[PDB]
């Protein structure tokens, strides 16, 4: 939410 | 083997800003 | 962490963030104890009163982090869980006795300046260090106050409290598998763990071999940083037999 999305690979 | 020894502190013989507060309480 | 400060880079390289895949958010803290084992609080994974019951595929571990929210490219590592182990006598019905869980990673994580395991106590270290007045350190990305969130990992040093003061501060039944820490109102200084810090480590630096040991796991508290109340930690050494067995069989 406040979180930068992570690499799709994970 | 190597546990508990931080690369940017113990392994370099550098102290963090407040670890001495802990040491001073181990009396 | 309430009344803590920003961590230094690499100050707590065993700190692990338990991360929810969808909606993507922090769930809890945790700690790295080897290249494939992460230690946390059971209540981070299983707490029926709150309809919490996470499985391996619901989660990720993020290791080597500093910033709470940012994706720390080339620095953090993100790992998948192979298997969760909860203490078979974890008491979620009453008082969170034996609040401890192990998580095995699918692949080993690579150690670096920001990623490194903490030690687990032997009986002699625990005997020597777990004494009233002795300070340990708690780290986490949880709330900054009881009623926002930090931009980076927070740290606070707190004194272990004597068992009778722990017991007299609460109506909950305290067990030998717990200890409490924090300042008395009388003492001036303050600080505490809080929501979101759950499962993270309470560490002490042994003055005998200058290594950091994880003596506790952030488990519970009534509010955060209230006068006359104390934070409660799972007593890692008391449960080490279970930890070893899990790791030795798996
Ligand atoms: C027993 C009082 C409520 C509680 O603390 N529980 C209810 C079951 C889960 C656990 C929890 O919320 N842990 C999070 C937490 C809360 C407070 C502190 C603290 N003030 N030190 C630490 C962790
Ligand atoms: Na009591
Ligand atoms: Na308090």
């Amino acid at each position: 939410g406040d979180f930068e999305e992570i690499p799709e690979e994970y | 083997a190597d546990c508990g020894l931080r690369p940017l502190f113990e392994k370099k013989s550098l102290e963090d800003k407040t670890e001495r507060e802990l040491l001073e309480s181990y009396i | 962490i309430v009344e803590g400060s920003d961590a230094e880079i690499g100050m707590s390289p065993w700190q692990v963030m338990l991360f929810r895949k969808s909606p993507q958010e922090l769930l809890c803290g945790a700690s790295l104890i080897s290249d494939r084992w992460v230690l946390t609080a059971a209540h981070c994974l299983l707490y029926p009163p709150w309809d919490k019951n996470f499985t391996e595929n619901d989660l990720l571990v993020r290791i080597g982090k500093h910033s709470r929210t940012r994706y720390e490219r080339n620095i953090e590592k993100i790992s998948m869980l192979e298997k969760i182990y909860i203490h078979p006598r974890y008491n979620w019905r009453e008082n969170l006795d034996r609040d401890i869980a192990l998580m095995k990673l699918k692949k080993p994580v690579a150690f670096s300046d920001y990623i490194h395991p903490v030690c687990l106590p032997d009986r002699e270290t625990a005997a020597s260090l777990l004494q009233a007045g002795y300070k340990g350190r708690v780290t986490g990305w949880g709330n900054l106050k009881e009623t926002g969130q930090p931009s980076v990992l927070q740290v606070v040093n707190l004194p272990i409290v004597e068992r009778p003061v722990c017991k007299d501060s609460t109506r909950i039944r305290i067990t030998d598998n717990m200890f409490c820490a924090g300042y008395k109102p009388d003492e001036g200084k303050r600080g505490d763990a809080c929501e979101g810090d759950s499962g993270g480590p309470f560490v002490m630096k042994s003055p005998f071999n200058n290594r950091w040991y994880q003596m506790g796991i952030v488990s519970w508290g009534e509010g955060c940083d209230r006068d006359g109340k104390y934070g409660f930690y799972t007593h890692v050494f008391r449960l080490k037999k279970w930890i070893q067995k899990v790791i030795d069989q798996f």
